[PDB]
């Protein structure tokens, strides 16, 4: 059943499992058109499916033109979403198939689950933490290669860089987790703390910068004040 | 116009004959019901007055032969069975009759509702819904399972009634995904009308069979495969003019005939507002719409 605080060590153990967030397919900007009505544009969005455990990423980007010609564009992108995840499996050998796939909106449960009929041991989850993969595009490379597709692409990354050669899963997802919740509170802020010291750099093949064990516990520290901050400033406390 | 005996009333039990009841007190001197309609298939149900736990009857049509109930001490219920040798049963018969010990079917001659409600059902198709081959009538009751249940648990007792499944191999093509999923058309049109029932009749004679059951026996499974068979033509684009008036008129008369204290438990919230007010066939069921409107505006 759901995927709540209390069965959240389950993301660690053994068992292949894969997030699925659909918040960034489908995306428009709003504008008005020269007879005054508004209008949507889209721009190329991704669907960000992602193994707990290991860190790794498979980021299905969606080209605008995907959507030319077709109708109610939200719950299409819904569907969208579940046959690309159902194709990324079928490629998958069998033994690194996901045992259970844990959707971040349950409008996401039915489109999964009819086009993974062929998968009836494939579990497809739902989950009550409000997990913040929506601010995936923050990420500068990530959003970079999204914005500059020309085509239907699949690009793999390590979310967690090489985190996982120093510390366990559950604590690399946590600050993963830590990290994107501050982008999606601040992103102006949370990005000036992870980039503001011109000595610490992003190596070519990671996402995040070379942060030394204690520059972790640092930066840790200051996303959760960043986060707990905008909470006062936002609820005045 | 032909007649079921009983053999005698030895405990107290409401006895159903269709849409009407009457109440038998223990010993009381009731030898069966007179003037049934041919053409029809009927059913008589029962509940024991001590243990109303067990609502159970006998669909039958009197063409097929002559059929009687018999108390059976032993298993504790009223029992239909044949008599084979018809000059015993017309003499049986004429005998209480001139005792005048039956009551008569009460049918007004303006009243159409049983025909409304029974007009694509067939004996044939009970029997193969309901399995007990060696008898020409058909046993249900409260408890009895469908097929379907029982895959989510005695097979010789289950109604076997289609398998209906929105979520299934059957009901989305590959590569149809979305959209058999979203306009069922392909799987009621297709799979089942052309596949498995081959016509609307056979598909509305389960739909009103299952009706009655869970009307008549409170047999959950039934409700279920009704709702079911509703919205998978609600879900429907693509439907046969003819078939969605009829619908409506199935389903006006089913409404009307269901007691207003049973309908709580008999109708389902979502199958009916879905099907009334968000599906394709949503401006489709007008009598439907204006009963359940009249009748039952809470559940909407
Ligand atoms: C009016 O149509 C009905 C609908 C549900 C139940 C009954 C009564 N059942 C009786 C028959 C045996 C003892 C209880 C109905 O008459």
């Amino acid at each position: 059943g759901a995927m709540n605080s209390s069965n959240y060590a389950e993301l660690f153990n053994n068992d292949i499992k894969l997030f699925v967030d659909d918040t960034n397919v489908y995306r428009v900007t709003v504008h008005k058109t020269f007879e005054g009505n508004v209008a949507t544009k889209a721009i190329n969005g991704c669907i960000f499916t992602l193994n707990p455990k290991t860190g790794h990423l498979f980021l299905k980007i969606i080209h605008t033109s995907v959507w030319a010609g077709q109708k109610r564009l939200s719950q299409l992108a819904k569907w969208k979403t579940a046959e690309e995840v159902s194709a990324l499996v079928r490629s998958l050998p069998k033994e690194e198939q996901p045992k259970q796939i844990i959707v971040t909106r349950k409008a996401m449960l039915d489109p999964l689950e009819v086009h993974m009929l062929d998968f009836p041991n494939i579990a497809i989850r739902p989950t009550e933490l409000r997990l913040p993969f929506s601010a995936a595009m923050s990420i500068d490379k990530l959003s970079d290669v999204v914005m500059k597709a020309t085509e239907p692409q699949m690009v793999l990354f390590n979310i967690y860089d090489d985190w996982l050669d120093r510390i366990s899963s559950y604590t690399a997802f946590s600050r993963l987790t830590l990290l994107l919740r501050a982008l999606k509170t601040n992103e102006e802020s949370a990005k000036m703390i992870l980039l503001s010291d011109p000595t610490i750099t992003i190596k070519s093949y990671h996402l995040w910068p070379s942060f030394t064990d204690e520059q972790w516990i640092t930066i840790e520290s200051q996303m959760r004040d960043l986060i707990l901050t905008e909470y006062g400033r936002k609820y005045n406390v | 116009m032909n007649t079921v005996p009983f053999t005698s009333a030895p405990i107290e039990v409401t006895i159903g004959i269709d849409q009407y009841s009457f109440n038998v007190k223990e010993n009381q001197p009731f030898h069966g019901i007179k003037d049934i309609p041919i053409g029809h298939v009927h059913v008589i149900h029962f509940q024991h007055a001590d243990n109303s736990s067990m609502r159970y009857g006998y669909w039958f049509d009197c063409r097929m032969g002559n059929f009687y109930i018999q108390y059976d001490p032993k298993d504790g219920l009223y029992k239909m069975m044949e008599e084979r040798d018809g000059a015993k049963f017309e003499n049986i018969v004429h005998n209480f009759k001139e005792r005048q010990m039956m009551v008569s079917y009460p049918k007004i001659d303006e009243d159409d509702t049983w025909y409304n409600l029974t007009e694509f059902v067939q004996m044939d198709k009970i029997r193969k819904i309901v399995r007990k081959d060696e008898n020409q009538f058909s046993y249900v009751d409260s408890s009895m399972t469908t097929v379907q249940e029982n895959e989510l648990s005695d097979p010789a007792h289950s109604l076997n009634y289609t398998v209906i499944n929105f979520k299934s191999r059957e009901a989305i093509r590959p590569g149809h995904e979305m959209e058999d999923f979203l306009d069922k058309s392909y799987y009621l049109n297709t799979v089942m009308l052309q596949g498995i029932f081959k016509n609307s009749s056979n598909y509305f004679g389960e739909l009103q069979f299952a009706f009655l059951n869970a009307m008549f026996f409170g047999n959950y499974g039934s409700s279920l495969q009704w709702h079911a068979m509703i919205e998978l033509i609600c879900s429907s684009a693509t439907v046969p003019k003819h078939m969605l008036d009829k619908l409506d008129e199935i389903l006006y008369y089913q409404i009307k005939t269901l007691p207003e204290q049973y309908s709580d438990i008999l109708l389902n919230e979502r199958v009916w507002n879905i099907c009334l007010y968000s599906s394709f066939q949503k401006n489709s069921l007008h009598n439907t719409e204006k009963i359940m409107e009249n009748k039952y505006p809470e559940l909407l």
